[PDB]
């Protein structure tokens, strides 16, 4: 043994339950928030299912310029009226 | 007897925590609609 | 001297649950930050403008189909450092650009670094030969290979595997179709050791578990067995006779079965490695010139390599257009080849 | 706790059912217990399917396996295959799911209420696996129950409305048989056929009367050899030839069974009379046919001669030969020339498809059948895409033929390794070297080398 | 890009009126086109006669016209060929012939609607695609 | 000592410098015969016309292949089903135009290779070993099945079993790709997940006993003189490889027992060659890998691609191209 305290000992202990019946579902809310508010589409940058095309182009904003990549996709993030 | 914040606890961790904060985000997408 | 420098090796060295070491400062963190790139991306991040694909959960892609695609052909084989002139310090952009592939392959790159350190430093410390860290070279000639000197021979990163399940059952199509992979000899060596390491891995592990001696009462086996026994568990005088009449040839010495069983993968995946150099120069198996010349001159010559050429001619032609966006392939339906009716 | 350890029985908690070998009232419980399982699924499955079914929606288009063989056997159904009482389904249904209750209850009771053992019970229900004349006697018990059931389904086709006859003249029907084939020749010449394309051995039944007339010599049989087993007890060479113990019967029952799970799947896969296409959907030669046979019929229409219109390789776009002369439909589905189904029949004559049948006699329920048969081809993805493998998302569908043949196969196969496993396994415990050699008697060290 | 009310305006006959579906039409019609019809028109083409697609061109040179929610309506009542000459219910599923097509039996008159027209919406969201068939899948 | 009985000792003898055996008795007369023809026919025969179109494909060396293009190519289309023996032609031209060589060798093939695994059986029971080698040699045997006997069962024609050559086998993947996506087939990434685990685990269980060799020679000659045939001590100190690998992973990711460790190294790629069997004999009846063709779709109805899409670009110019001449109408649905 390395002298740290057994899992088994510790997962069947009260105080660990007390604890992670708090923690667990507060970050797994945490994450769907994250979700539901939208938080996570402006983060990432990820399109939402309206913001793919504009409503009648069916071309891709593909990235064509190395150095002003960054100006084209806020180019096509306009051109989304 | 035992200590509680070792650096076996941080690795436990750094990678349970962000697993159930991605699980909820990711059950909260089977409820997105197009 | 007990300095500081002596202090640190003492803390970074204790026997605890997870060993760390002086390799574990290079290993823990680049390994986190790939695997947490690669969740991270493959949850939240698409690969819109760098390949006109949907690759993560939250676009509805499931695990099959989530990547960390590659960024788009034009960023040639820029680092993408957040920081660089691309993203210029916007995390958002860099996502969309593709930094995260960057990002997951070099820290990728490094943390397999580390953890080849850490079977050295480890095997120093308990006292054992560095056979495990010799055979995970190969595993590291195969990323490095793969994922680094290929695309680096291309135009772009973009031509380099994705990170994704069925991002990699594409790249495995696309080498079919334009470098005739299969025909290749290193590949073919590759091959080889996988499927007969996978063979040696099965016959040793069954003729271990039926040659057991009985050192034990009970019907299951398991139990009688000791670590620190000195004896053989099994018979290796029953198993050479087995083999020997079962076969023709079997092992007689236990100390070269195991050695063979390092040297048959590790090779294969070796010399995959190189054919894999090849290829990112275009430095391909692609044909029997011989049967080119008897194939152009006699259209009733036809064989199984002329067959599948024409396989790989479909796979580019049906493929290009959406798998190279950058290129703006427009093939008239009327250009693409097909058989008849279908 | 009655050998419930390890320490007790010898085995292990994952071989833990191996401690039952010998407890033959504990393990009559299992097997009990096991067989309200089985009930229990085919009662339920059936009130799903039920449940879940549109009648004017073909029952292959509805993920329906167990509805599909009850309906065969004639309870349901009428003309054309159509749905005119789905109460026979719901009936077949309730009375299994509360059947699988008393087993249940019987399985629980036996298993961790009753006698561990019998034997001090009853010597009538107390067994020895050695014992050569008492197994052959069980055996025997359960030939005679076998051979009822066969002859239950003789008079189901017989005296209790018949069977759904896919030949049927007039687009298939329910029928009762009135003349079963009694003629060995014809019953036993089955099993001598080949199993290659053309002959298919017994997967070639083709007609109700074949059917029900092999029932009723297995019904026959196997009460004759059920009550010769109970009389009897094993000849010499028959005590020589064998392994006695309960894992040796398991092992031969496991090889029994994956060599009847290969025989469904085949089947399943060709067989249109007991497996109808108006229920199971068509089988794969069949679809294949089907393509040929619609385009034939457009392309007619249209003005083309069929009979002498060369395809692109010199054989007929349409029709060809055989390899022994016939008149089969051409392209791919060449290979599929040994298929018959009573859509495509009326246009066969001696030598083969009659192109002057083709030319005039095709009627509109034969391209009707032709182009359901071909957009329902057994092909389709494991989340039920049906089409090819390069089709698009639309159309939600598997064949049940497909399913039926792939879940059979994977468990022939894997029920093949299980005899293996135990009878290997039978000859080294009865041998006595099941645990491992024996260091001081090792038998290799006493035999001459090799070299 | 969003399913407007523009996309989901079709015309209703041949003398230029147009009608305006709602969203739950469109999603009725493609429900029960998948029902009905796309066993052989899976993506607006016709696998048992590949010479004849959905696409609206090929609606609107049919006899009588088809490129309108009547035309389709008819047609499903009383399908004919494609200059019109023929009637061709025993081979093709309609409200005629349901006895022998069974599953248009509990198809009723606002069924049609939505059917049509969701075959009308359709090539004005996937252009090509619809009645493409592989070369654009 | 009656003559019958003396020819079944000599049969079962465990003396026999390799093991005859009641299995070998079957087993020998049918290698021998497919061997035999497979050497003659990798040679010299003539083409083949394996998809029934007169359209003949030459697989020998004879005929202008080389080791990587050569094949016995398989039996004609318009046979599909049928049993061909040579007598069933009219002459030996005609039995080889249609691919007859390819029938004999895989039917006495399979015949061979069954009885080779009830031999390794027989010869465990002579020897007083425990059974189950043949259980581990069921995992390549049933993939045998699969690509020379059961996919053309389902499919209808031996012309669709994998051809006997290695530019042959190639062809016969890549288009199994184009009409069941093998690749997206879960017990085709089981079956990967099988002989890439099983390399790994020979690389690491190699890796682990020569790290751990006790020392028994000087650096001038070979560790491997170190162990002696028949010798009662194991050669490696496993306590001192336990000792690495728990500190490379944790203390308990590692084997400490060698008898569940050499079960794991057995059951692993076994499970996993067996499982890719059973996707190549289920796909043998069409039930095919995942289809996610247009399953992502934007809010207006347009289709956003994916990776699989992608794959599915391939498998149509893989679908297209396949046997050019051989499709009349537009399904190719076997
Ligand atoms: C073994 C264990 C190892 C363990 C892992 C180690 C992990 C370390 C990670 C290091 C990552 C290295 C990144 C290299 C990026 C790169 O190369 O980036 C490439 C750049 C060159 O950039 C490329 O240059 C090209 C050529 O352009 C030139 O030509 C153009 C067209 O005519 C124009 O004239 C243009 O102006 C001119 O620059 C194109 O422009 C490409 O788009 C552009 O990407 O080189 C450079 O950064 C530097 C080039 C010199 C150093 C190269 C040595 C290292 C790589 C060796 C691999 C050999 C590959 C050959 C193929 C086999
Ligand atoms: C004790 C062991 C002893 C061993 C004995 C060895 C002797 C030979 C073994 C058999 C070899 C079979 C090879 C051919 C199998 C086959 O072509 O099978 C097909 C036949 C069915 O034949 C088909 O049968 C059809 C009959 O349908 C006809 O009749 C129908 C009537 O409804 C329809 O009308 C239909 O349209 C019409 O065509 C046609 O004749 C077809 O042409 C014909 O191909 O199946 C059948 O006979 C029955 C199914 C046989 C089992 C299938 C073999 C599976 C083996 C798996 C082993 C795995 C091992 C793993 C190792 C680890
Ligand atoms: C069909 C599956 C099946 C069946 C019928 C059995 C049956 C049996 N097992 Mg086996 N076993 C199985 C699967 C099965 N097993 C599996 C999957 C494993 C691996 C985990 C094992 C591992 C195993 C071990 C290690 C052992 C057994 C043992 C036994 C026997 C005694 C069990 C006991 O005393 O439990 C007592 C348990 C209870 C009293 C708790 C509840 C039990 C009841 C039956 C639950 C049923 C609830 C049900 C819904 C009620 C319906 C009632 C209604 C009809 C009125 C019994 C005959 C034992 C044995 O061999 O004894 C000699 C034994 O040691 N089994
Ligand atoms: C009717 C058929 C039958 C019967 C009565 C038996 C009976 C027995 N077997 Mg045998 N066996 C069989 C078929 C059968 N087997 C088949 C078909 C195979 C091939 C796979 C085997 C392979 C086999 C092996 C390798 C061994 C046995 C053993 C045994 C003995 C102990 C079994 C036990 O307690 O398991 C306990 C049950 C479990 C531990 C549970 C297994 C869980 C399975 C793998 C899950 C399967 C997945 C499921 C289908 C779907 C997924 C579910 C999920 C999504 C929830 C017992 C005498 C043991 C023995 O030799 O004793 C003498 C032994 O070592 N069997
Ligand atoms: C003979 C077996 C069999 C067959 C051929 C079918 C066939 C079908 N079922 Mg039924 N069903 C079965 C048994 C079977 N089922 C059982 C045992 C249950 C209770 C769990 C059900 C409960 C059920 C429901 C609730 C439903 C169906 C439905 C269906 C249809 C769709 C199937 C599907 O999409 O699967 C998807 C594919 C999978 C889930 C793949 C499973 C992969 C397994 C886990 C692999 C196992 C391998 C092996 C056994 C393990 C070996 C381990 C090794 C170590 C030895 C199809 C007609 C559906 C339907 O359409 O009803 C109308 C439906 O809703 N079935
Ligand atoms: C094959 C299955 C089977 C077998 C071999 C046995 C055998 C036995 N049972 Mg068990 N049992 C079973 C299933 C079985 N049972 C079922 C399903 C239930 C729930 C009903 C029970 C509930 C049960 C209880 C509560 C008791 C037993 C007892 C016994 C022992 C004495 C029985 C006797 O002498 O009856 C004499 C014979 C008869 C009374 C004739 C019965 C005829 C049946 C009821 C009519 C149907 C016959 C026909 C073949 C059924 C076809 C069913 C098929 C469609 C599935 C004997 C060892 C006794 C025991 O263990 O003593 C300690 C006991 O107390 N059994
Ligand atoms: C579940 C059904 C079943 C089982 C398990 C048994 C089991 C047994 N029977 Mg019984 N028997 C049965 C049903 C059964 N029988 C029926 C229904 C009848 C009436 C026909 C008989 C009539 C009968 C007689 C007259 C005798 C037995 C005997 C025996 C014993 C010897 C078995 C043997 O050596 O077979 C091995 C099989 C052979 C030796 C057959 C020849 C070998 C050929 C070449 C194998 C061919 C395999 C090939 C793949 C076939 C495929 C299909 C084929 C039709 C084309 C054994 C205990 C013997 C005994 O000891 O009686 C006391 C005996 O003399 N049985
Ligand atoms: C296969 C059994 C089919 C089913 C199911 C459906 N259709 Fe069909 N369709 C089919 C064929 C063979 C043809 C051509 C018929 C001919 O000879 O002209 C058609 C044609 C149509 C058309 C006309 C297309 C055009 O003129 O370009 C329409 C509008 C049409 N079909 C609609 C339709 C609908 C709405 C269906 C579900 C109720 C449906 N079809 C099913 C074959 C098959
Ligand atoms: C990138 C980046 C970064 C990082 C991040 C991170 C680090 C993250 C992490 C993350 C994470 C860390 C995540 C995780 C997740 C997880 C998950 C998501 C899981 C899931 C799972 C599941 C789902 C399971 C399943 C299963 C299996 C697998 C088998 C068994 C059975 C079962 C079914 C259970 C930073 C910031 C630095 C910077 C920027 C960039
Ligand atoms: C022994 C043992 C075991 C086993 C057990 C078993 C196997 C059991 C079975 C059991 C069973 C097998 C049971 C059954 C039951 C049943 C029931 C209980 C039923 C009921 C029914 C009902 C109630 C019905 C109803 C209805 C109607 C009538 C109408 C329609 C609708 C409905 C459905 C509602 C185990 C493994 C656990 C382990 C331990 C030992
Ligand atoms: C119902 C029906 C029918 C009929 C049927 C019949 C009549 C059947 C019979 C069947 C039979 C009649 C079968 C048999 C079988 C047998 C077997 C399967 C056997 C086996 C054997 C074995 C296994 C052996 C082994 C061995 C050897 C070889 C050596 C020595 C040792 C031993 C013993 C191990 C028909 C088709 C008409 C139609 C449909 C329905
Ligand atoms: C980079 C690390 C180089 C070690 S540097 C070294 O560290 C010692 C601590 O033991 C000090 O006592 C000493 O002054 C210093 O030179
Ligand atoms: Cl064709």
């Amino acid at each position: 043994t390395t002298g740290e305290r057994p899992f088994s000992d510790i997962i069947t202990s009260v105080r660990y339950w007390v604890i992670h019946s708090i923690t667990i579902p507060a970050l797994f809310i945490a994450g769907w928030l994250f979700v539901s508010t939208g938080l996570a589409y402006d983060v990432f940058g990820t399109p939402r299912p309206d913001s793919y095309y504009a409503q009648e182009q069916r071309s891709i904003p593909l990235v064509t310029d190395r150095f002003e990549a960054k100006q084209q996709v806020e180019t096509f993030l306009e051109q989304l009226k | 007897s035992y200590p509680i914040f070792t650096v076996r606890w941080v690795a436990v961790h750094t990678l349970a925590v962000p697993t159930i904060f991605f699980l909820g985000a990711i059950a909260a997408m089977q409820f997105i609609q197009r | 001297e007990r300095g500081w420098f002596d202090i640190l090796d003492d803390w970074l060295k204790r026997d605890r649950f997870v060993f760390v070491g002086w390799s574990g400062i290079l290993l823990f963190p680049c390994a986190y930050l790939a695997l947490g790139g690669w969740l991270t991306g493959t949850t939240f991040v698409t690969s819109w403008y760098t390949h006109g694909l949907a690759s993560s959960y939250l676009e509805g892609c499931n695990f099959l189909t989530v990547a960390v695609s590659t960024p788009a052909n034009s960023m040639g084989h820029s680092l993408l450092l957040l920081w660089g002139p691309e993203a210029q310090g916007d995390f958002t952009r860099w996502c969309q650009l593709g930094g995260l592939w960057t990002f997951i392959a070099l820290h990728g790159a490094f943390g397999l670094i580390g953890f080849m350190l850490r079977q050295f430093e480890i095997a120093r410390l308990v006292g054992v030969r560095p056979y495990n860290a010799i055979a995970f070279s190969a595993p590291i000639a195969v990323f490095v290979s793969v994922f680094l000197i290929y695309p680096l021979g291309q135009s772009s990163w973009f031509f380099a595997p994705s990170f994704g399940v069925a991002a990699i059952f594409r790249f495995l199509l696309f080498f079919q179709g334009f470098h005739n992979w299969t025909l290749n000899p290193f590949h073919m060596m590759g091959v080889a050791g996988v499927l007969g390491g996978a063979l040696l891995c099965a016959i040793h592990g069954a003729t271990v578990e039926n040659t057991l001696f009985q050192d034990g009462e009970g019907a299951s086996t398991f139990r009688a067995f000791n670590p620190t026994q000195a004896e053989e568990t099994y018979s290796m005088v029953t198993a050479n006779r087995f083999w020997s009449q079962i076969f023709g040839i079997a092992f007689s010495n236990k100390r070269w079965l195991h050695f063979f069983m390092l040297f048959v993968p590790v090779t294969g995946l070796w010399m995959s490695a190189i054919g894999v150099v090849g290829l990112a120069l275009n430095l391909r198996s692609y044909d029997f010139i011989s049967q080119e010349i008897r194939a152009a001159e006699d259209p009733e010559f036809e064989t199984f390599y002329t067959k599948n050429l024409l396989l790989n001619e479909g796979i580019r032609a049906w493929m290009a257009p959406q798998d190279q966006p950058h290129e703006n392939f427009v093939f008239p339906e009327e250009v693409l080849p097909r058989g008849n009716a279908l | 706790a009655t050998n419930r350890d390890q320490e007790s029985s010898g085995f292990a908690w994952w071989a833990g059912n191996a401690r039952l070998i010998n407890l033959s009232g504990k393990l009559l419980g299992a097997h009990v217990a096991h067989a309200g399982l089985i009930v229990f699924w085919a009662g339920a499955m059936t009130l799903f399917e039920l449940a879940h079914f549109i009648p004017e929606k073909p029952m292959y288009e509805q993920g329906l396996i167990l509805i599909p063989h009850i309906a065969t056997l004639g309870w349901g159904v009428g003309p054309g295959g159509e749905v005119v009482d789905t109460f026979p389904f719901f009936v077949v249904g309730v009375v299994h799911l509360i059947s699988s209750a008393v087993l249940g209850f019987g399985g629980v009771y036996h298993a961790i209420r009753g006698p561990e053992t019998l034997e001090e019970y009853s010597s009538f229900f107390g067994y020895d696996w050695k014992d050569k004349n008492k197994m052959t006697t069980i055996l025997g018990f359960h030939l005679i129950v076998l051979g009822i059931g066969a002859l239950l389904l003789v008079a189901k086709a017989m005296f209790f409305g018949g069977l759904y006859d896919t030949w049927a003249p007039g687009g298939g029907d329910v029928r009762v048989i009135t003349n079963p084939t009694l003629d060995p020749r014809v019953i036993f010449g089955y099993l001598l056929k080949s199993p290659f394309g053309g002959e298919g051995w017994i997967v070639s039944v083709n007609n109700l009367e074949d059917v029900v007339g092999g029932h009723i010599w297995i019904g026959l049989i196997c009460i004759a050899g059920g009550i010769w087993h109970i009389l009897t007890t094993p000849f010499g060479w028959a005590r020589r030839a064998f392994i006695w113990s309960g894992e040796a019967y398991l092992s031969y029952s496991l090889g029994a069974l994956s060599m009847m799970g290969f025989i469904a799947t085949c089947f399943v896969w060709f067989n249109n009379t007991v497996y109808p296409s108006e229920f199971y959907g068509p089988t794969g030669p069949e679809a294949s046919q089907a393509q040929a046979m619609t385009f034939l019929i457009r392309d007619q229409k249209l003005g083309a001669n069929v009979g002498s219109a060369q395809g692109p390789t010199g054989l007929g776009k349409y029709l060809m030969r055989s390899p022994t002369g016939e008149i089969i439909f051409g392209g791919e589905t060449m290979r599929f020339w040994d298929f018959r189904g009573p859509w495509l029949e009326p246009l066969r004559g001696p030598n083969g498809l009659d192109l002057n049948k083709i030319k005039n006699d095709i009627q509109p329920w034969q391209e009707r059948r032709a182009a359901e048969y071909m957009t329902h081809a057994p092909l389709g993805s494991l989340n039920s895409v049906g089409g090819v493998a390069t089709e698009i998302n639309s159309v939600n569908f598997v064949s049940p033929r497909s399913w039926l043949a792939t879940s059979h196969f994977v468990l022939a196969f894997f029920f093949l390794v299980g005899h293996l496993w135990h009878a290997g396994r039978a000859r080294a415990a009865a041998a006595g070297f099941e645990k491992g050699i024996d260091r001081e008697s090792e038998p290799v060290l006493s035999m001459p080398s090799l070299d | 890009a969003e399913l407007t009310p523009e996309v989901l305006t079709v015309p209703l006959n041949s003398e230029g009126k147009t009608i305006t579906l709602t969203e739950k039409q469109y999603l009725e019609g493609k429900r029960l086109f998948q029902y009905a019809c796309a066993s052989c028109h899976v993506g607006g083409i016709t696998k048992t006669n590949p010479s004849l697609d959905l696409r609206t061109e090929t609606l609107a040179l049919a006899t009588p016209p088809r490129d309108n929610i009547e035309g389709l309506v008819d047609y499903m009542k009383n399908p004919t060929t494609y200059d019109g000459e023929q009637e061709i219910a025993e081979v093709h599923p309609s409200l005629r012939s349901a006895d022998i097509f069974p599953k248009m039996r509990n198809l009723t008159e606002k069924d049609l609607v939505a059917i049509a027209g969701h075959i009308l919406v359709e090539p004005k969201i996937l252009g090509d695609k619809w009645g493409g068939g592989k070369v654009y899948y | 000592a009656n003559l019958w009985e003396r020819f079944c000792n000599w049969v079962t003898s465990t003396d026999n410098r390799l093991y005859v055996g009641w299995f070998g008795v079957i087993m020998i007369p049918t290698l021998l015969a497919a061997t035999i023809c497979f050497v003659i026919a990798f040679i010299a025969a003539p083409p083949v016309d394996i998809d029934g179109i007169r359209e003949p494909v030459s697989g020998s060396l004879l005929y202008g292949n080389n080791i990587i293009t050569g094949a016995v190519v398989p039996s004609s289309n318009a046979i599909g089903l049928h049993f061909y023996p040579i007598w069933e032609a009219a002459s030996l031209d005609e039995w080889l135009y249609n691919g007859g060589p390819y029938q004999l060798i895989i039917f006495h093939f399979l015949l061979g290779a069954s009885c080779y695994m009830g031999r390794q059986w027989e010869l465990s029971y002579r020897l007083g070993m425990r059974p189950w080698i043949c259980v581990a040699y069921s995992a390549p045997l049933a993939s045998a099945f699969a690509v020379f006997l059961i996919y053309p069962i389902g499919q209808g024609s031996f012309s669709d079993g994998m051809p006997l050559g290695i530019s042959g086998t190639f062809n016969f993947m890549i288009v199994f790709q184009a009409e069941h996506n093998i690749l997206m087939h879960p017990f085709h990434q089981l079956g990967v997940a099988g002989v890439f685990g099983g390399a790994l685990f020979c690389a690491m269980h190699g890796s682990l006993v020569t790290s751990s060799l006790i020392r028994e020679t000087t650096e001038t000659e070979s560790a491997n003189y170190g162990y002696k045939f028949g010798q009662e001590e194991e050669t490696y100190n496993i306590v001192a490889a336990h000792g690495y690998f728990g500190r490379l992973i944790f203390q308990y990711a590692s084997f400490n027992n060698s008898r569940s460790l050499h079960f794991f190294l057995a059951a692993w790629p076994v499970v996993g060659v067996w499982f890719a069997a059973l996707g190549i004999s289920t796909m043998a009846f069409n039930l095919n890998g995942f289809n996610f063709n247009h399953s992502v779709i934007d809010a207006k109805g347009n289709v956003i691609n994916t990776w699989a899409d992608i794959i599915n670009r391939a498998n149509l110019g893989m679908e297209v191209m396949h046997e050019r001449n051989a499709h009349n109408f537009p399904l190719d649905l076997a």
